[PDB]
C-alpha cells in the first residue's frame, strides 16, 4: 500500500513544484517551501483530487 | 693504474711467502684497512666538486678495497678473482680518464659544474663515459657488476661475512656521485649551460684509446670465461 | 617446440630497439611507429606461445631451455614459463604496449625514450619468464637504470629528488636480495643449486632458513610496498610521466609479489609457514594505514599512489593464511590492480597537463568543458571501490574467502583480522568521492573558451576504454585468470608438517 | 592433515582421489547433519554430466574430487554415528561407492569421450541410490 | 664563479638587497648570482638586472617536513655554488645548512648571544647582532667584507654601491600600469597613498609600532586639499595595499572619487607613473626615492637616520616630517599639507 | 611574471570549489531549464564527424576496414590458428609502412624547433619532405644558430 500511497505524493508534489515555479523564481526553498505557496484547489484540480 | 698493479702484485709476494705463520695476525690487519679503505674512501667522494679529486676518491680512495677483499680470504681459490677484477679495473678506469682528458683538452676546465649539457653538443663522447662511470658502479650488464660479483661469490664462500656486507652497502653508497654526473650529462635547460660547452668544436690516438678502452668494459663482463678459465693457473 | 620461444620473447624488444639508435631519419615521428609496431610483434608472439602452445593442465615448467654462461658459480641461461608466471606475463606485455602507446606525443628526445621503453619491456619480460636465480636477479636489476633515466628526463617538478630517493632505495633494498643469493647458491653448489627448478628438494638446516628468508623477503617490501617502508613510492610517483607511471604503478609494483611466491612460498616453506601470520598481520594494519594517510594528502596524484599502495594489502594477505585460493586470489588481484592503477595514473595525468593545478582545492567543475574524462574517471572510481561487477570486487572477495578457510588459524584473529579488513570498504570511498567530488562536481567559472580545455581524442579514449572493458570482462567470469593449477602443487608441499 | 576413523574406505594401499586442503565446517556428530550434507553433496555429482560431461573435460577431474572428498569424510563421520546393525551394509555401499569414483577419475584422467559416459553412468546409477538409502 | 644570496624576510628588508647584489656583480665581474627568499619577497626581485633566477624555501619555520627539507638542499648543493652568502642570523642549526652545501666561502651573520650564541667552527666572518633594525645600513658588515679584502683590486671598491637603482621592465610599465591607472582617473598627473590598514602592506619587519596605519581620517583630512588646486586635480589614489574589497566600503575619504587598486610589490611603476607620493615609512618611500619620484615620508620621529640615510636624494626632495609626541598618529597635518601643496 | 599574491587562506575541505550555493547565478538556469529544438538530424550528422580524423585516406582504409570483418569471421568455418596470426601479423606491418611514409607536420619536431619566425615553412614543408639525407640544415645543435634562408 505505502509503495504507491507514497509515490503518488512524489509526483504530485514535483507537479505542484513545476507548476508555482514560474511565479517566484527559479529556485528551491524559493519554491516547494509550501508557505508562500498555498491554496491551489481553483489552478490545478486535476493534480489536487 | 700501474702503481695500484705494481703495489698490489708486490704486496701479495710479500705477505703470502714470508708470512705463514702470521697469517692469523695480518689477515685481520689487512681487514681494518679494507673496512676503512671502502668507507673513509666514498663519503669524501659524495662532497667533491673537482673531477679529478673525486676521482681520486673513488676510483682509488675505494676501489682499493675489494682487490684487498681476498687477499685476505684467500686459499689459491681466490687470486683468480684478484686478477680479473684487476683485468676489469684498468679498462673501466682508463677509459673515463681518457674522457675526461679529451674534455678537458677541448674546453679547458675540471670542476663538476661544466659538463653540463654535453649530451647534447658531442653524444658520443658523454655516451662513452656514462658507460665507463656506470661500469665503475658496478651495474649488471657491466663488467664492475661481475667483477665485484666474483670478488664477493669467493670471499663469502670463505668464511668472513663483515667485509662483503660492507663491500655492497658502500657500492650502493657510491652508486650515487655517479648517477650525479650521469645527471648533469643529460640536460636540455639552455640558460643553465656555462660558456664552456657552449663553444665546443666538437671534431686519431685519444679517440682510438676511449673507443678501444670503452667497449672492454662491457664486453667482458659477459664474456668473463675464458679470462676466469686463464686466471686460474696462478700459485705463488 | 625446442624452436626457442621465450628467448626470442626477451631478446626481441631491445634488440630490435637498439635500431632506434643509429637511424637519423626525423626529430620525432617515424620512431612512433617503429616503435608501436615492434610492440604489437611482441605482443602477437606472446600471444601466440600462450595458446597453443601451453597445456594449462600440468604443474610442471612449460618451454624450457638452457645453456652454458659463466660456468665458475653455475649460472645459465636457464628459462622457462609456468602457470604463476603466464599472467604477469601477458599483462606486461599488454599494458607496456598500451603505455608505449599513450607515450605518443613525446618529442623532447623521442630516440632515448622509446628505446628505453623497450629495454624496460624486454626486463620485465626477462624477470617475469626466468628459471636461474642469478639471471632473475640480473633481470631485476636490469631495469633499474631505465626507469631512473625516464623519471630524471619527463616528468613532474620535482624530478630530481624523487628519481635519486627511488634509485638509491632500490639499489640497496636489492643488497639483502643478492645476499640471499650468495647464500643458498654456496649451499651445495654441486647440487646444481643455481637452477629455481632443481631446489624444491633442499633440506636447509635451521637458523639458515630464517636468514635467507628475510635477506629475501628484505629487498621484497622494498619492491612492494610494506608499510615501514613505503615512504619512497609517493615520491617516485607524484613525479612521473603517467605514460612511465603505467607501466610502473602496474607492473614493477607486482615483481615484488611474484617474486614473493615464486622463491620464498616453493622454496623456504619452513622458513615461511612459521612466519605468515605476522605478514597478515602487516597487510590488515597496511590496508587501513595506506587510506588513512591517503584521505590526508593534498595533490590527486600522491593521493592515487597512496590507493595503489593501499591495495597491496590483499595480495599480502593472500601470500599469508596458505589455502589454494587465497594464494590464487592474490594473483587475481595483481591482475586486477595492474590494470586499475595504471588506466587511474593515465587519467591523472592526462587530466592534469590540462590545467596546471596540481593541488586539490583550486579544481573547479572540470565537468563542464570535458564530459568523456569525467566519465571515464568516474567509472575507473567505482572500480578501484571494489564495486561488484567490475574486477575490483572478485579479487578481494576470494581473498576474504582464502583468509576465512585458512588452516594456520583458529577463529581468533580469523575474525578480527577480517573485520579490520572490512574496514577497508568503509574508508576506501571516503577519500576517493572527497577527490571526485572537488575536482570535477560544482559549477567553477564560466569555463566556456575551448582552448586548453578539450575532452580525450580518439587515441586516450581508445586506450580508456581496450582497458576497460578486460576490467567488465573478468569481474563478470572470473575465470579467465583463474586458469592456475600450479597453486594444487604449489600449496602441497606445505600442508602437513607441525604446529 | 586430517585422519579418519573408520578405515574401511581405504581400499589397498590406503588412499583415493581425496584431495586434502578443503576446509569442511563443523556440523555436529549426528545421523542427521551428516546425512544430509551427503545428500546435498552427492546431489551435484548428478549434475555434473549436464554440461561438463562432454566439451574438454579437464575440469571434470577438478571437480569430482572436490563434490567427492565432501563425500568420503562426511560418510565416514555417518558410519561411524550409527547402530551395530545398520553399519554392515552400509559400509558395503561405501565400498561399491568409493570404488566407482576411483575409477571414474582414472578413466577420465586420459581425456576420453564414450569410456567417460559408460563409467558415469554406473557411479550415476549408484550415486542416485545414495540419496535414498539415507 | 656562482653565488648565492639567502636573504630572509619580507619585502621592505629585501628590498634593501640590492646593492649588496649590485656590489656583488661589480667586484667579481660576469657572476651569476641566484638568491632563495621567502614567498612574499621572492616577488620584489621581478624588478632587477644582476640575478639569474630567484627561488622561495625559507619564511625559517621551526618544523618544516624532512622532505622539503633534503630537495632544498638537493637543490642548493647540486649547482655548484661557490661563495653562499647568507642572511637571517645563523646559530648553530641554521650554520649546518650552509655547511653540507659544498661550497668555499661561506660567510654570515649570527646571534651575539641569545638562541645559543655558537656560530660554529665551519663558517667564515661572522659579525654583528641580530633584530637588523636600521634601513640602507642594513648588511652594514657587507659592504665592507666585500670591499678590497683581497687583492691588487682597486682600493675599496665603490663604498656601498649607489643606493636602490630599481629598473622597470617596458612590458610591465606599460601594459599592467596603464590597464590599472586608466581604471578610474588617470593622467600620469596623480599622488599615491599607502600607509592605509594592517594586513601584508609592507610592515617593513622593523618599524614595530609606528607606520603600520594610519586612522584614514588623517588621510581624508590630507586628500581633501592635495586635489584642491589645479597642481594635480587628478590625485585620490588611497593606495590600499589590501583586501580592500573589505575596506574599500570603508573610505571615509568619502568614496565619492578616491580611487584604488590592488598590486604586489609591482607597484614601483605606479610609482614611476605619478607626480609624487606621499605615506608614512614603507616600501614606497624606498622606491620613491630610488627613482626621482619627490615623495614625502611620515614616520613617527628621528628614525630618520635608520630608515632613510639619503636626506637629500636628489636635491632633499624626499622630506620627512616627524612627531613630536612620538606616535605616528599625530603629526602638524596642516604643516604637512602645506608641505605637500607645493608638489 | 607579475604573478599577484593570494589572499585569505580557504577551507582546506571547501566543499566544492565553485561559488557558494546562495550567489549560484541561477538555480535550473544553468544545467535544466535550458532546452529547446534546432536541427540536424543523424545520418549527415554522423557522417560529418568520422571525417574530422581523415583517419585512413585511401588503400589504409581499406587494409583497415575489411579486417575486422576477416578477424570475426576467422572465428567461424575455423581456419588454423598459424594462418590467423599472420594475417594479423603482416596486417601491423603494411598499415605501419603506409604511416611511416606520410608527410611531416610542424607540430611533429621539437619544442625549440616548433617555434621559427614563419620562415619555418620553406625549412620544414617542401625543404624537408624533398630529400632523404642531406643535412645540411642540421640545426639540431641548439644554440640559435638557425642556418637557413
Amino acid at each position: 500500500t505505502h509503495a504507491y500511497s507514497k509515490a503518488l505524493l512524489f509526483l504530485g508534489s514535483g507537479s505542484v513544484i513545476h507548476s508555482m515555479e514560474p511565479l517566484v523564481g527559479y529556485s528551491p526553498d524559493k519554491s516547494q517551501n509550501m508557505v508562500l505557496m498555498g491554496g491551489l484547489r481553483k489552478y490545478i484540480p486535476i493534480t489536487r483530487t | 693504474v700501474t702503481s695500484k698493479v705494481a703495489a698490489s702484485a708486490s704486496a701479495t709476494r710479500i705477505l703470502d711467502i714470508p708470512f705463514y705463520f702470521s697469517s692469523n695476525e695480518w689477515h685481520l690487519l689487512l681487514e681494518i684497512l679494507a673496512i676503512l679503505s671502502m668507507i673513509l674512501g666514498n663519503l669524501l667522494a659524495i662532497t667533491q666538486t673537482s673531477m679529478k679529486r673525486m676521482l681520486a676518491y673513488s676510483s682509488i680512495g675505494q676501489i682499493g678495497y675489494v682487490i684487498i677483499g681476498i687477499i685476505v680470504g684467500d686459499s689459491n681459490d681466490g687470486y683468480a678473482s684478484m686478477i680479473t677484477y684487476m683485468l676489469f679495473y684498468i679498462s673501466m678506469n682508463l677509459g673515463t680518464f681518457a674522457c675526461i682528458v679529451l674534455f678537458g683538452l677541448r674546453t679547458g676546465t675540471d670542476n663538476i659544474r661544466d659538463y653540463a649539457g654535453l649530451y647534447m653538443k658531442d653524444p658520443f663522447l658523454a655516451l662513452s663515459l656514462a658507460l665507463c662511470l656506470l661500469s665503475l658502479g658496478g651495474l649488471p650488464p657491466l663488467a664492475g657488476f661481475f667483477g665485484k660479483l666474483y670478488l664477493f661469490w669467493c670471499g663469502w664462500q670463505a668464511g668472513l661475512y663483515f667485509l662483503v656486507s660492507i663491500g655492497l652497502l658502500t657500492s650502493v653508497l657510491s652508486i650515487y656521485y655517479y648517477l650525479k654526473i650521469i645527471k648533469l650529462l643529460m640536460t636540455g635547460r639552455n640558460q643553465e649551460i656555462t660558456p664552456y660547452v657552449r663553444n665546443y668544436r666538437r671534431s686519431n690516438s685519444i679517440e682510438l684509446s676511449m673507443t678501444v678502452c670503452v667497449i672492454a668494459s662491457t664486453i667482458p663482463g659477459i664474456s668473463m670465461n675464458p679470462i676466469l678459465a686463464i686466471a686460474q693457473d696462478t700459485l705463488f | 617446440s625446442y624452436f626457442p620461444w621465450l628467448t626470442i620473447l626477451v631478446v626481441l624488444p631491445i634488440f630490435a630497439g637498439s635500431l632506434i639508435f643509429f637511424l637519423p631519419h626525423k626529430g620525432n615521428k617515424i620512431v612512433r611507429w617503429y616503435t608501436i609496431s615492434i610492440c604489437l610483434l611482441e605482443f602477437l608472439l606472446m600471444t601466440y606461445a600462450f595458446c597453443y602452445h601451453f597445456q594449462l593442465e600440468d604443474p610442471l615448467i612449460q618451454l624450457k631451455e638452457d645453456y652454458k654462461w659463466i660456468d665458475v658459480f653455475d649460472f645459465h641461461w636457464r628459462l622457462g614459463i609456468d602457470g604463476l608466471s603466464l599472467g604477469s606475463i601477458l599483462l606486461t606485455g599488454f599494458i607496456t604496449t598500451l603505455a608505449t602507446l599513450a607515450a605518443w606525443p613525446i618529442t623532447r628526445n623521442s630516440r632515448l625514450f622509446y628505446f628505453l621503453m623497450l629495454a624496460m619491456y624486454s626486463g620485465q619480460i626477462g624477470l617475469f619468464s626466468s628459471r636461474d636465480l642469478l639471471l632473475f636477479f640480473i633481470m631485476w636489476e636490469l631495469e633499474l637504470i631505465p626507469v631512473y633515466l625516464l623519471l630524471s628526463m619527463w616528468g613532474g617538478k620535482r624530478r630530481l629528488y624523487s628519481a635519486t630517493k627511488f634509485i638509491l632505495y632500490t639499489a640497496g633494498g636489492s643488497i639483502f636480495f643478492l645476499i640471499g643469493v650468495l647464500g643458498m647458491g654456496l649451499y651445495g653448489s654441486n647440487e646444481p643449486g643455481l637452477d629455481l627448478e632443481r631446489l624444491i628438494n633442499q633440506s636447509y638446516p635451521a637458523t639458515l632458513e630464517i636468514l635467507l628468508y628475510f635477506g629475501f623477503l628484505i629487498a621484497y617490501a622494498v619492491k612492494l610496498p610494506i608499510i615501514p617502508l613505503h615512504t619512497w613510492l609517493p615520491d617516485t610517483h607524484g613525479e612521473a610521466h603517467y605514460s612511465t607511471c603505467m607501466l610502473l604503478a602496474g607492473i614493477l609494483l607486482k615483481m615484488g609479489a611474484y617474486g614473493l611466491i615464486r622463491i620464498n612460498m616453493e622454496l623456504l616453506p619452513h622458513a615461511h609457514y612459521l612466519f605468515s601470520p605476522w605478514l597478515v598481520i602487516i597487510g590488515a594494519i597496511q590496508i587501513i594505514y595506506a587510506a588513512s594517510t591517503s584521505l590526508g594528502q593534498r595533490n590527486f596524484k600522491k593521493r592515487i599512489a597512496y590507493s595503489s599502495v593501499s591495495h597491496m594489502g590483499f595480495i599480502i594477505i593472500g601470500i599469508g593464511s596458505i589455502t589454494n585460493i587465497g594464494l590464487n586470489g592474490a594473483i587475481l588481484q595483481i591482475l586486477s590492480h595492474g590494470f586499475i592503477g595504471a588506466t587511474l595514473f593515465f587519467l591523472a595525468g592526462t587530466a592534469s597537463d590540462r590545467m596546471r593545478l596540481v593541488y586539490l582545492e583550486e579544481l573547479g567543475g572540470i565537468s563542464i568543458p570535458m564530459p568523456k574524462i569525467f566519465t571515464m574517471f568516474s567509472s575507473f572510481s567505482m572500480a578501484s571501490l571494489a564495486l561488484p561487477g567490475m574486477s575490483g570486487f572478485v579479487a578481494e572477495l576470494v581473498v576474504f574467502f582464502g583468509l576465512i578457510t585458512s588452516p594456520k588459524f583458529l577463529l581468533m584473529p580469523k575474525a578480527l583480522i577480517t573485520f579490520v579488513m572490512a574496514i577497508g570498504m568503509i574508508l576506501t570511498p571516503i577519500y576517493l568521492l572527497s577527490m571526485l567530488r572537488q575536482m570535477f562536481y560544482g559549477y567553477k567559472l564560466f569555463n566556456v573558451p575551448n582552448a586548453n580545455f578539450v575532452d580525450s581524442g580518439p587515441r586516450e579514449l581508445f586506450i580508456l576504454i581496450c582497458i576497460f572493458l578486460p576490467v567488465i570482462g573478468i569481474g563478470i567470469y572470473p575465470d579467465f585468470v583463474l586458469s592456475l593449477s600450479v597453486d594444487r602443487v604449489e600449496a602441497l608441499l606445505s600442508n602437513y608438517y607441525p604446529k | 592433515k586430517i585422519r579418519n576413523k573408520e578405515i574401511n574406505n581405504g581400499e589397498t594401499g590406503t588412499r583415493s582421489f581425496v584431495k586434502n586442503g578443503i576446509y569442511m565446517a563443523d556440523i555436529g556428530p549426528s545421523f542427521a547433519a551428516h546425512a544430509y550434507r551427503v545428500r546435498s553433496s552427492a546431489f551435484d555429482l548428478l549434475a555434473l554430466e549436464d554440461l561438463l560431461g562432454k566439451e574438454a573435460s579437464n575440469y571434470v577431474n577438478k571437480y569430482l574430487r572436490l563434490k567427492a572428498t565432501f563425500i568420503y569424510y562426511d560418510f565416514d563421520k555417518l558410519i561411524t554415528a550409527a547402530d551395530p546393525d545398520a553399519k554392515p551394509p552400509l559400509l558395503d555401499l561405501a565400498n561399491r561407492l568409493f570404488d566407482s569414483f576411483e575409477k571414474l577419475q582414472a578413466a577420465v584422467t586420459t581425456k576420453d569421450d564414450t569410456d567417460i559416459g559408460s563409467c558415469y553412468a554406473d557411479t550415476k546409477l549408484i550415486l542416485q541410490e545414495v540419496m535414498t538409502r539415507m | 664563479r656562482r653565488v648565492c644570496c639567502v636573504v630572509s624576510g619580507g619585502v621592505y628588508e629585501n628590498v634593501l638587497f640590492f646593492p649588496v647584489v649590485q656590489m656583488l656583480k661589480d667586484r667579481y665581474p660576469g657572476v651569476l648570482v641566484d638568491v632563495v627568499a621567502s614567498a612574499r619577497g621572492k616577488q620584489v626581485y621581478e624588478m632587477c638586472k644582476n640575478v639569474r633566477y630567484a627561488n622561495v624555501y625559507d619564511p625559517d619555520d621551526e618544523w618544516p617536513e624532512p622532505a622539503e627539507y633534503t630537495h632544498q638542499l638537493g637543490v642548493m648543493k647540486n649547482r655548484y655554488y661557490d661563495m653562499v652568502l647568507s642572511t637571517k642570523l645563523a646559530g648553530t642549526g641554521h650554520a649546518l645548512f650552509l655547511f653540507m652545501s659544498s661550497a668555499r666561502e661561506k660567510v654570515g651573520y649570527v646571534y651575539p648571544n641569545v638562541n645559543g650564541a655558537g656560530a660554529g667552527l665551519f663558517l667564515t666572518e661572522m659579525f654583528k647582532p641580530a633584530t637588523t633594525n636600521l634601513a640602507d645600513g642594513g648588511y652594514n658588515m657587507y659592504q665592507d667584507m666585500l670591499e678590497w679584502l683581497g687583492r691588487p683590486a682597486k682600493g675599496v671598491p665603490q663604498q656601498p654601491i649607489p643606493p636602490l637603482r630599481v629598473s622597470i621592465s617596458k612590458k610591465l610599465r606599460a601594459v599592467v600600469e596603464d590597464k590599472y591607472n586608466r581604471a578610474g582617473v588617470e593622467k600620469g598627473k596623480y599622488v599615491v597613498i599607502h600607509g592605509i590598514e594592517s594586513d601584508s602592506v609592507a610592515n617593513m619587519k622593523s618599524r614595530g609600532d609606528d607606520d603600520c596605519l594610519l586612522p584614514l581620517e588623517l588621510w581624508a583630512e590630507i586628500a581633501k586639499e592635495i586635489s584642491s588646486g589645479g597642481n594635480g586635480l587628478r590625485p585620490l589614489f588611497v593606495m590600499p595595499h589590501e583586501r580592500h574589497r573589505e575596506e574599500i566600503e570603508e573610505i571615509v575619504g568619502e568614496e565619492t572619487a578616491y580611487l584604488f587598486i590592488t598590486t604586489p610589490g609591482q607597484l614601483t611603476c605606479l610609482i614611476n607613473d605619478s607626480a609624487g607620493v606621499v605615506a608614512t615609512n614603507t616600501a614606497a618611500v624606498q622606491l620613491a626615492n630610488a627613482r626621482d619620484k619627490p615623495c614625502v615620508a611620515l614616520f613617527s620621529s628621528k628614525e630618520k637616520a635608520r630608515l632613510f640615510l639619503p636626506y637629500v636624494e636628489e636635491r632633499k626632495s624626499c622630506t620627512v616630517v616627524a612627531s613630536a609626541t612620538g606616535k605616528l598618529a599625530g603629526i602638524d597635518i596642516e604643516a604637512v599639507k602645506k608641505a605637500v601643496k607645493d608638489l | 611574471e607579475p604573478d599577484l599574491q593570494e589572499d585569505p587562506i580557504d577551507k582546506w575541505r571547501t566543499n566544492g570549489v565553485s561559488p557558494e550555493d546562495f550567489v549560484y547565478g541561477v538555480y535550473d538556469g544553468h544545467h535544466t531549464y535550458d532546452e529547446g529544438q534546432e536541427k540536424k538530424g543523424f545520418w549527415e550528422d554522423v557522417s560529418e564527424w568520422y571525417q574530422e580524423a581523415e583517419p585512413p585516406q585511401g588503400f589504409q582504409a581499406l587494409i583497415s576496414w575489411s579486417f575486422p570483418p576477416a578477424v570475426i569471421l576467422g572465428m567461424a568455418f575455423d581456419v588454423p590458428g598459424e594462418y590467423l596470426y599472420i594475417g594479423a601479423a603482416i596486417f601491423i606491418v603494411v598499415f605501419c609502412i603506409i604511416e611511416m611514409d606520410k608527410p611531416d607536420k610542424p607540430h611533429n619536431f621539437e619544442p625549440e624547433i616548433y617555434m621559427m619566425e614563419r620562415s619555418k615553412r620553406d625549412k620544414l614543408i617542401a625543404d624537408y619532405n624533398s630529400m632523404d639525407i642531406w643535412d645540411f640544415n642540421e640545426k639540431y645543435g641548439e644554440l640559435w644558430d638557425f642556418t637557413v634562408n
